[PDB]
RNA sequence: GCAGUCUGA
DNA sequence: CGCCGCGTCAGACTGCA
DNA sequence: AGTCTGACGCGGCG
């Protein structure tokens, strides 16, 4: 039907094409008979007819004159639906000018002129002149002169020239001048400056004009002579039950203009003085400006209501305009709503449906079923027979919903989760009951939940939903690959109370022979749920050749474990149950079920667990009391002892041996300590129970107390809460954050009294509050991220490439984060994996690395993977389905179809609303390494670095690296490279707040431009008595101090040059300001002596990474691998130079001076190494390390946010938010290709450009990628649907208007507006049919 | 609340919102991303075309599931059309392409 | 409200993730039964036909 | 009856055209003449048209093959 | 009468509907007694002593 | 249809 | 200095042209 | 246009 869209202005004769008559009057209904009016708003002779089929007149009534016009009055016979289509017109008595491209910045009008807006704004509104054209004359062409400017040239050249003012001068001013010829100007005036400054207007109006000349646009269309008036039926004039007419908006904005343009009309005839047709035509175009875009003048229109008018740029924009409000969303039938009920009897697939709602979702579908069985006979028949609810409609309808699922649907729809579809089973009530396994993964809870029905209606639509919707289908997340349907805080409680023990329980050590006579004797009451006991146990494992062998022996068990081995499917191992089962404990046995046996299997597996556990938690009588929540008898003394040490802190403070700052500081720690204190007798007191074993003898056992129980198995709550109800609740903090000190000692089985419960407030109104305002921080993050990866698809199963980033486990000090195995899981690999060994390849090249293939590469000890990542991927408009790899929700290769890029943006966003708002010492033991190193061996033996971004490692019997730290410069280290350590020991010693320059070779000192009293300062403090020298600073010199730099250099005992090894240039140190140095000239000096010394999170950080935004204070990196030195200084910077030894040497760099500046004279940088410390910006680091350096900044840095609130998230999800961000490039060089030097282009246009141009051996484009935030590469896309419907609609649109654009529909969003099937999944199929019969 | 077919709204031809006004539910642009992020594409076209904004393709869908034939006809959504009609009220061609 | 007879303990998975399990005999002796009073309005118009 | 599809995934390897190909089937067996392969054993087209993937009686080449097949024997119905 | 959920009490520290819970109780025991003492017809005496 | 208010998750 | 954005769904009640 | 106006945000961005 179409297979694009496309938008340029409208020609006036355009507009005219549209319409289907002027509107003359403003009058848009009659009074006294509401019919509409002759050439009005409404009428029906222009809009089409009122009723379908008849004339406003009556002289013609029915279709067999259909396509009549009428004569008496002259509408036309055809439907009332014309009147949503037909369009009129308003023609403009004078011409005016479109406020979109005069005002949405930059203004198109002005950047077309180069005029100011400042000033165009005043010729338009009648506030000053502007010439048309200059002649022979001071009188030049875009001149503005106010009136009494004007009125002297009235007679200083005479009617020779010809000045004008409003629309019409700017409309004759676009009208005049050419563009061919204008852009032909320009594009050397470009080619000719050197101050890039003006370049950048140039090349700004040199693409407007190009984008002008290109499209058929003309620029004398930006100024409307003719206005287009929307349909009548799109702005309806509703009348009211109660005897009155309800306006729309757009109808006053376009009565008020159709008065002012009539009123203009007369002044036009009656020729009214031109002041007062001055002051009409600027109403008139106010007036215009006002119905297009209300407020973009300032005070905007408002009527009746005190409250501004609704625009026709309003009703397309925002929050409430069409694109979000009706197209990108939208009601629909067939569905219905109730709250939510847990009935636990259901079965993992299937929620319980109220009789009273399925009648009327499947309403339809019961006429069908009636009409078919011959039990009615016209579908009105059929409506009462459902309306009185007989009783064959239910016998009807339990067939009409047999294997028909509905989708059910709970908002927030924060992930992919939130809409499931399962099996209705009827039930009587009005809540629909859901299964409780997916309430985790709805995050839904039944304290007043509603969720919304939906019916799929189509073949097409129940197959989805059943094969990729329903719930047995989603039982894996797709943020990572760990179980969603896992047991909630009844059922772990359950399975907690059967697994565990007691010491003497009945029944204990007695043989079973199996799980069935364990059951017979805890139903019979002859032996506990926890009696250790002997049981024979047979258990079956999968073989390699994949069938199952079964092993039968005498387990060691209680009752408990052997009741629920029963439920547990063949494949597995006994030792899954033979402990006590937590949470944790039990989503690993349904992940290993699901490793090892599969989907069915597990969503089996699923459904017993939960009725057993139900069960036997009824079974269990678990209940919480009073005197669970025991207080440790140590707490009143633990407390009266820290009450005591405040007061010896006290009475330090009041003999004023103390600050405020330490006394406050010390006092908090001592009542943080005492807090741990108490909190560690009360768990010790809890954990632990006293029991008499079978000797009769005392045993402590783990307790049965049932706020403990509760805590242990993760079922709810966690000890940082039952310190709450049974420790004290510690130190409370102020509104601002500054902890009270005073904290409250009393814990909530105690009373906290009217003080320390008014304390409590503060903390729980700010987390209130907080909870209340930043789920709007965390549902924008989303919208961005799905805008910013709507369209990115898997379109192939593999792009052919061999790169890829490189994987090895996060280490932020001596800890591991992640091991590697967490990182490479399910990722493919790159490159080929090889032992430890060298050269005997462990993983071959392109091999998914499942569960199998990850332990291999554990065992094996290998720990850095290459990894095929989607940043990586060569695949243009798509990702490959190799580089981005495992499909986290099933568990193998991805699927060629599916929307990676909204599954990344869900998994990222669905977590925002967890989210906020000196020397080494080596902890394990293992073999130290060095890397990046720049050392010295000192005259003390001991090693001593010279460099700055040198880093020590750990590195285990294995050759993996267990631990990282950064060693600064100067820092000086106690032990040797290779070295074995031992716990404990601290390796590397440096200065925290100063950094010692350093000896290369041995020698004597020598002081070089070191002029005392212009440069250097000999000086001594009475408290240290010691002889210094001190550099002057810039602040301590005058001019001519600055000159002369000083410096210090290396002479050995002939009075001969000595040189640093590697090059023949001097042993040079150059000093920088406020050097201390100690020691004396002529002294010798050794190789390894320090010379002289110079001292020195949350949503919103996610927010800040994704919109990659620059820091405050950014670290200067080094622009190229060079040699560094410092040219010329003091104009506010000092210029760096890195001179590298080969290509065009000289880069500068003007550094501000203030900024402490890590590297001197002497030594080498390379590539993008750090020049001054700070937070790296990641365009810095894109433009100066690559993509993959960007990408792992990028993906650190989220999960360093991610990982402190104990979020999992794979970070695919993270890279494909990466290849979104830098999806733009940049021309360096433009090559044979069309793109022009410095334009911003696509990169796959780019590159498949350099790909055809190298397909015939001509030179192709080279660029420099860019990397844009989430918002600005969402509006960079080249949809303008796409970038229209997200945010700033009228930038998008006047942008794409006046490029005249081209929407090719080839993302997700693009085919949900107009109604299509999106290219993903199973319309995916169908997309690619729709491209290989239409391009060939 | 449940409702299988009601009013529908004036301008937009979406069904209305409430059980005040027998309502239909909002199938908001998160549901829709939750559609997206499956591969469910004709569940999508469904709850765009045919159940809210398609006139004739709801009509037509409506005589199918009587008639036990269980096929969408989807055209293009009300709602598109009303927004094509509301860019060319301004001065911008806005216009489908084949 | 009402003072009814509670229990602490999970039963059957009935009182799962905030939920309320309720006897008949709450419902048998009318204790949380209320009674809700609505208005409904005819208003005869003039039209104008 | 059906309450996974993992079986009938594994015979038609991509889950986006399990969808396509079961569709087709359920729709030749609800508005076309066609009967069920397997025993119809009260259950919706598109259940029949799942459990006929499962066990390898149809897949998109054989409903491609036996269309061509009855297109070209009611060609042949010419006379 | 009613059964809830042990596990909805030590998440969200509402202790208060414990003590509540051992209150009425005990509040409840006390007029199970005249409950007693008005159906064995004690006397005024006796009932006014507890 | 809109605005205001309140509420729920 | 002006412009652009600032979660989703839902129920109720007024008053308004 | 006179208000016996409202303002009384914030943070990026260009
Ligand atoms: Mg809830
Ligand atoms: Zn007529
Ligand atoms: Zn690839």
């Amino acid at each position: 039907e179409f297979d694009a869209i496309k938008i340029a202005l409208a020609s006036p004769d355009m507009i005219r094409s549209w319409s289907f008559g002027e509107v003359k009057k403003p009058e848009t209904i009659n009074y006294r008979t509401f019919k509409p009016e002759r050439d009005g708003l409404f009428c029906a002779r222009i809009f089409g007819p009122v009723k379908d089929y008849e004339c406003l007149c009556g002289k013609y009534k029915r279709l067999k004159h259909r396509g009549v016009i009428c004569e008496k009055c002259g509408v036309e016979v055809t439907q009332t639906k014309v009147r949503r289509e037909r369009m009129g017109h308003i023609e403009l008595a004078s011409p005016t000018a479109h406020i979109w491209f005069l005002k949405s910045l930059p203004s198109r009008i002005g950047l077309l002129l180069d005029m100011p807006l400042r000033d165009i704004e005043r010729v338009l509104y009648f506030e000053s002149y502007v010439v048309i054209e200059g002649g022979m004359t001071n009188l030049e062409r875009q001149q503005i002169l106010t009136e009494e400017q004007y009125l002297d040239a009235l007679e200083e050249f005479g009617d020779e020239f010809d000045a004008k003012m409003g629309a019409e001068a700017i409309q004759a001013l676009l009208k005049s001048m050419d563009l061919e010829q204008e852009c032909e100007q320009l594009r050397e005036e470009l080619n000719e400056t050197n101050s890039e400054t003006k370049r950048k207007k140039l090349t700004k109006r040199i693409k407007l004009l190009e984008a002008f000349v290109q499209s058929g646009n003309k620029p004398e269309w930006m100024i409307l002579t003719v206005l287009p008036v929307l349909p009548p039926d799109l702005r309806p004039l509703v009348p009211l039950d109660g005897g009155r007419f309800a306006t729309s908006d757009l109808n006053d904005l376009y009565r008020r203009v159709i008065n002012r343009n009539n009123r203009l009309k007369r002044l036009l005839d009656l020729a009214a003085p031109d002041i007062i047709v001055r002051n009409e035509k600027r109403m008139l175009q106010e007036a215009v400006d006002a119905l297009l875009d209300n407020g973009r003048r300032g005070r905007a229109i408002t009527g009746s209501n005190k409250r501004p008018l609704k625009s026709l740029a309003d009703m397309i924009k925002g929050k409430q305009g069409r694109f979000r409000q009706n197209l990108l969303g939208k009601r629909v039938d067939y569905s219905g709503r109730s709250v939510i009920t847990v009935g636990p009897y259901l079965r993992l697939h299937q929620c319980g449906l109220p009789k009273k709602m399925a009648l009327e979702l499947f309403k339809p579908f019961i006429y069908g079923k009636l009409e078919l069985r011959g039990l009615a006979t016209t579908i009105k028949a059929a409506k009462k027979m459902v309306e009185r609810e007989e009783a064959v409609v239910w016998d009807i309808l339990d067939e009409v919903i047999r294997e028909h699922p509905v989708l059910l649907n709970r908002a927030p729809t924060l992930h992919r989760l939130g809409i499931q579809a399962f099996e209705p089973v009827l039930i009587e009530g009005k809540a629909i009951q859901l299964h409780p396994l997916v309430c985790a993964a709805y995050n839904a809870d039944f304290d007043g939940d509603q969720m919304a029905v939906h019916v799929p209606l189509t073949l097409e639509a129940q197959l989805e939903a059943r094969a990729l919707m329903m719930s047995t289908n989603n039982i894996l997340s797709p943020a990572n690959g760990e179980p969603i349907i896992v047991p909630s805080q009844d059922v772990v409680l359950g399975l907690y109370y059967m697994t565990r023990d007691c010491v003497n329980a009945k029944g204990e050590g007695m043989v079973l022979t199996g799980p069935k006579e364990a059951e017979r004797l805890y139903r019979s009451g002859l032996a506990s749920l926890h009696a250790r006991v002997k049981v024979r146990i047979t258990e079956y494992e999968k073989d390699a050749n994949g069938e199952l062998v079964a092993k039968t022996s005498l387990k060691d068990t209680t009752v408990g474990r052997a009741i629920l081995w029963m439920i547990v499917p063949k494949g597995l191992p006994y030792s899954i149950v033979n402990q006590a089962l937590g949470k944790k404990a039990i989503s690993k046995m349904l992940n290993t079920c699901y490793r090892i046996l599969g989907l069915k299997p597990t969503v089996i597996f699923a459904d017993q667990i939960m009725y057993t556990g139900f069960a036997y938690a009824a079974r269990s009588g678990a209940s919480v009391g009073i005197d669970d929540m025991v207080i440790p008898e140590k707490k009143h003394e633990i407390i009266s002892e820290a009450e005591a040490e405040v007061a010896e802190i006290q009475e330090q403070f009041q003999s004023g041996l103390v600050t405020a700052g330490e006394r406050y500081n010390k006092v908090i720690d001592i009542w943080a300590a005492a807090n741990d204190r108490v909190s560690k007798a009360m768990m010790d007191n809890l954990q632990t129970e006293t029991v008499i074993n079978r000797d009769g003898q005392e045993e402590k056992q783990v307790s049965f107390n049932s706020i403990y129980m509760m805590a242990d198995s993760g079922a709810r709550g966690s000890a940082a809460q039952i310190r709450q109800l049974a420790g004290m609740r510690g130190l409370m903090a102020k509104p601002d954050g500054s902890i009270i000190e005073t904290p409250i000692t009393a814990n909530f089985r105690e009373g906290l009294n009217v003080l320390q419960y008014f304390i409590s407030t503060h903390g729980a109104r700010k987390g209130l509050a907080d909870t209340a305002l930043k789920t709007a921080n965390s549902g924008y993050l989303t919208r961005r991220l799905v805008d910013v990866a709507q369209d990115l698809v898997v379109t192939e199963d593999d792009c052919g490439t061999h790169e890829g980033i490189m994987m090895t486990p996060v280490i932020e000090g001596g800890d591991v984060k992640e091991p590697l195995r967490d990182r490479v899981l399910g990722r493919v690999t790159a490159e080929d994996v090889l032992k430890p060994g060298t050269a005997d390849i462990l993983v071959p090249r392109n091999t998914l690395l499942h569960e199998q293939w990850c332990d291999l590469l554990e065992e094996n000890s290998v720990d850095a993977v290459k990894v095929r990542s989607v940043v990586s991927c060569d695949t243009d408009f798509g990702v490959c389905a190799h580089c981005y790899g495992r499909d986290l929700a099933r568990g193998h290769i991805i699927n060629k179809g599916e929307a990676i890029g909204v599954i990344a943006a869900q998994s990222i966003g669905e977590p925002g609303t967890q989210l906020t708002m000196s020397s080494i010492q080596v902890k394990n033991k293992g073999s130290i390494k060095l890397s990046n190193v720049k050392s010295v061996v000192n005259s003390s033996g001991k090693l001593v670095i010279t460099s700055r971004n040198t880093e020590l490692k750990l590195i285990d019997e294995f050759g993996r690296t267990k631990e990282s730290y950064k060693v600064p410069y100067g820092a000086v280290l106690a032990k040797g490279d290779g070295e074995q350590v031992a716990g404990g020991e601290t390796v590397a010693n440096w200065d925290p707040h100063t950094m010692p320059v350093i000896t290369e070779v041995s020698g004597f000192v020598r002081f070089t431009d070191m002029i005392d009293g212009q440069t250097i300062t000999r000086q001594t403090d009475e408290l240290t008595g010691l002889s210094s020298l001190v550099v002057l600073d810039s602040a301590e010199r005058t001019a001519g101090g600055k000159d002369l730099r000083p410096a210090l250099k290396i002479v050995d005992a002939q009075g001969n040059d000595v040189l640093i090894p590697g090059t023949d240039m001097p042993a040079q140190y150059f000093l920088p300001g406020k050097a201390i140095v100690q020691l004396e000239d002529g002294v010798q000096i050794s190789s390894g002596d320090t010379l002289a010394r110079i001292p020195q999170g949350g949503l919103p950080r996610v927010a800040d990474l994704f919109e990659a935004r620059r820091p405050k204070e950014p670290a200067i990196l080094a622009e190229i691998s060079g040699i560094v030195s410092f040219g010329k200084e003091t104009k506010g910077k000092r210029r760096l130079v890195i001179t590298p030894v080969d290509g065009s040497d000289p880069y500068e760099e003007m550094i501000p001076k203030w900024r402490q500046l890590n590297v001197f004279e002497g030594e080498r940088v390379e590539r993008g190494d750090v020049i001054s410390d700070g937070p790296e910006a990641p365009h810095d680091i894109l433009r100066l390390r690559g993509v993959h350096a960007v990408t792992r900044y990028i993906v650190n840095e989220v999960q360093d946010v991610y990982r402190l609130q104990g979020v999992k998230i794979n970070d695919k999800h993270i890279e494909v938010i990466v290849r979104q961000m830098l999806r733009k490039a940049t021309i360096v060089n433009a090559g044979s290709s069309d793109f022009l030097e410095g334009e911003q282009v696509e990169y796959s246009r780019v590159k498949i450009a350099n790909r055809e141009l190298e397909a015939n051996g001509k030179v192709g484009a080279t660029y420099s990628r860019d990397l844009l935030g989430i918002t600005k590469a969402s509006l960079a896309t080249e949809s303008f649907i796409s970038a229209a419907s997200f945010q700033e609609t009228t930038r998008v649109l006047t942008e794409a208007a006046v490029a005249g654009k081209r929407d090719e529909l080839r993302g997700l969003k693009e085919n949900v507006i107009v109604g299509r099937l999106i290219p993903a999944g199973t319309g995916y199929a169908y997309h690619q049919d729709r491209m290989r019969r239409r391009a060939a | 609340h449940a409702r299988s077919t009601g009013s529908y709204s004036l301008v937009t031809q979406q069904p209305l919102g409430g059980k005040a006004q027998f309502g239909g539910q909002r199938f908001g642009e998160m549901e829709v991303w939750a559609l997206e992020a499956y591969g469910a594409a004709y569940t999508l076209q469904e709850m765009l075309t045919v159940k809210s904004d398609d006139v004739n393709g709801r009509t037509k869908m409506y005589k199918n599931i009587v008639d036990g034939n269980h096929q969408m006809e989807p055209g293009m959504p009300e709602s598109f059309n009303v927004l094509l009609k509301e860019i060319r009220s301004l001065g911008i061609n806005i216009e489908l392409e084949d | 409200g009402q003072n009814m007879r509670v229990a602490f303990m999970p039963w059957n998975g009935y009182n799962f993730e905030d939920s309320i399990l309720v006897s008949e005999r709450v419902v048998q002796e009318d204790r949380f039964t209320t009674i809700h009073i609505q208005e409904l309005a005819c208003v005869s118009r003039d039209t104008k036909l | 009856a059906r309450v996974t599809v993992q079986d009938a995934v594994e015979k038609i390897g991509n889950r986006f055209d399990l969808v396509l190909v079961a569709a087709r089937r359920a729709r030749q067996m609800q508005v076309g003449g066609k009967d069920p392969l397997v025993p119809e054993e009260n259950d919706k087209t598109t259940v029949i048209a799942l459990r006929e993937i499962e066990e390898g009686l149809i897949n998109n080449q054989i409903l491609d093959v036996r269309e061509r097949q009855e297109q070209q024997e009611q060609e042949a119905a010419e006379l | 009468d009613i059964v809830l959920n042990p596990l909805g009490v030590p998440s969200r520290m509402n202790i208060g509907q414990i003590l509540e819970t051992h209150l009425g109780m005990a509040a409840k025991g006390i007029g199970d007694k005249i409950n007693a003492m008005l159906k064995q017809q004690q006397e005024v005496a006796k009932l006014r002593e507890f």
